[PDB]
């Protein structure tokens, strides 16, 4: 299968030990402590359309956020050998699953607190030696590395062949169609991370032409009458719940497959995907490809945040890099409004209409992100938040740039 | 010709022939599908 | 073995289901919505595969 | 009163004291009144 996955630890913003307390360990959902396997638990059963967010936790990313820490936290082997421990938690054995307190009679040594720590999983021989049962971890350290190689939201992967999908692509997609983009991530997640799966199996390329089918939709370009291969998205009213999407099929007229490869990175520049299930299914929907599949290449060092600069196997600069194309949810639905407009879905009218349903929108992402912040700083203790500051939310980067990327992605 | 599916070494699953030769040994897609039946509380809206 | 006309029906028909399904967390909306709020319910539905 | 009649809300705190308890005329501020810090109401159908 595969057994290789180079990962970096959660940056600590300026903070002494790593943001997460102990309370941590002993209130995540599903399995006990266990780390592996959570993220998309709490939502494992689905009571209406709010998002799922309590006290502690003032966001949708918020359950991430903190696992993210968490993990990095306790992460000695495949950066070092050992097992460790952080202020009297452990993993329980070589398997690595729930974390309970340091054992006695023969306590693992201290972990020696740093901040982005490079993983090179070869250097922990028994993961190799035990893959079909602590495979899991192979694909939730991925979603970390994504996570931590970026200051403001998730850096996955997009890509789309040459050529037309496969014939064993297109029969296994007729199976998540009314299933909305939350869910498509949950399963796509739940699917990768259970059992060693190969990078050329058919739920590998369908899930993947199911990430990459899902951006022309969120950019407009794949709406009700432009269909990469039958499959699409089509959004609701912003004012009425803009996070369903759902995968309809159609028999309209379909794009064509490009020239060539499109492989880009895409990120959210902008903090709302911190409170949007939306964005953050789509970030993680995409990230289970390159769980069992290692990055098709390494990522432009163009931007990103000043501690990705130059990683080992992960953030290069040379000319086997791929640009990442960040966006700007506001601005790239403002976009998405108006491909709907150009081909005749919407009047001329429900144009500047739905720019100020969803502005508005926006806006309440906008109002909570920042008054969650302040109250819960980061010099505190936990970062269920990120430091985002206040001086951003509407400073849209090449979003322009991610949206030409999927004309040319579906010409 | 029957089965380029279980015979020759080119097959790609899912790919059929159908306008012009029925093949045999295709490659189906076993589905498990549960059927949830919602049944919830549901409360009125209050006076005032 | 499954004879490719068969077994492609069948491929349409698992589609023709999927087409009509319904996204179970919405139904709370819906019933919301369609009872103008004078009613109001919670219906929890475990996601699957 | 004089009526069978107290006016005012209910609070609903379990304080398990020894002392004096005087569920009517109470001492001292009463603790969280609407509005305080941190203190959300319920939205009128109560629905959990």
């Amino acid at each position: 299968a595969q057994r290789q996955f180079f990962g970096l630890t959660y940056n600590f913003y300026g903070q002494p030990a790593p943001l997460f307390d102990l309370n941590d360990l002993q209130e995540l959902a599903g399995c006990y402590a266990r780390p592996w396997t959570s993220r998309f638990s709490h939502l494992a059963i689905s009571t209406g359309s709010l998002p799922v967010w309590s006290a502690r936790y003032p966001s949708v990313a918020s359950r991430n956020i903190v696992v993210n820490t968490l993990l990095g936290a306790h992460l000695n082997p495949f950066a070092g050998g050992q097992i460790t421990s952080h202020q009297g938690i452990t993993w329980r054995d070589p398997v690595l699953s729930s974390l309970a307190p340091v054992p006695a009679i023969q306590p693992p040594p201290v972990w020696a607190v740093a901040e982005n720590v490079l993983l090179d999983s070869n250097n922990y021989p028994t993961y190799v030696l035990n893959l079909s049962s602590m495979w899991p971890i192979n694909q939730d350290v991925h979603i970390m590395t994504m996570w931590a190689l970026s200051d403001q939201g998730p850096i996955y992967h997009l890509e789309v062949p040459v050529d037309p999908m496969p014939a064993a692509t297109t029969a296994a997609l007729m199976a998540y169609t009314g299933v909305p983009i939350a869910h498509l991530a949950q399963t796509a997640y739940r699917f990768a991370g259970q059992l060693p799966q190969s990078p050329d199996s058919t739920m590998v390329s369908t899930i993947r032409w199911l990430s990459a089918i899902w951006f022309g939709s969120l950019t407009g370009r794949l709406n009700r009458s432009r269909t990469c291969n039958g499959f699409y998205f089509e959004f609701a009213k912003p004012a009425l719940n803009p996070d369903q999407a759902v995968l309809k099929w159609n028999d309209g007229a379909r794009a064509a497959p490009p020239a060539a490869a499109q492989s880009s990175y895409i990120r959210c520049i902008s903090p709302h995907w911190q409170h949007q299930i939306v964005e953050v299914a789509g970030a993680l929907m995409s990230q289970s490809v390159t769980a069992v599949t290692g990055l098709p290449a390494l990522i432009d060092e163009a931007t990103l945040p000043a501690w990705s600069q130059g990683v080992a196997n992960l953030t290069g600069n040379g000319q086997g890099v791929v640009p990442c194309l960040d966006y700007n949810p506001v601005p790239m639905a403002a976009a998405r409004h108006l491909q709907w407009r150009q081909d005749g879905l919407i009047t001329a009218a429900q144009e500047a209409q739905l720019n100020n349903d969803y502005t508005a929108y926006a806006l309440t992402i906008e109002r909570h992100l920042t008054a969650m912040l302040v109250a819960n700083p980061i010099a505190a203790g936990r970062m269920p938040i990120q430091p985002f500051n206040a001086a951003d939310f509407g400073q849209a980067g090449q979003t322009a740039a991610a949206v030409a990327l999927a004309q040319a992605m579906f010409v | 010709l029957r089965w380029p599916g279980l015979v020759d070494p080119n097959y790609r699953v899912g790919t059929n022939d159908l306008p012009n030769r029925i093949t045999l040994y295709n490659s189906l897609y076993r589905y498990n599908f549960t059927y949830p039946t919602l049944d919830g509380i549901m409360y009125v809206r209050s006076a005032t | 073995l499954c004879d490719a006309l068969t077994l492609h029906i069948r491929e349409t028909y698992i589609m023709l289901l999927r087409s009509m399904h319904q996204d179970p967390t919405q139904i709370v909306q819906i019933v919301n919505e369609c009872a103008n709020n004078l009613l109001n319910s919670t219906i929890p539905i475990s996601l699957r595969p | 009163n004089l009526f069978n009649v107290a006016r005012g809300n209910l609070y609903l705190v379990q304080t398990a004291t020894n002392g004096n308890w005087s569920p009517m005329a109470p001492v001292a501020a009463p603790p969280f009144v609407r509005g305080g810090p941190n203190v959300r109401v319920v939205g009128r159908f109560g629905t959990i």
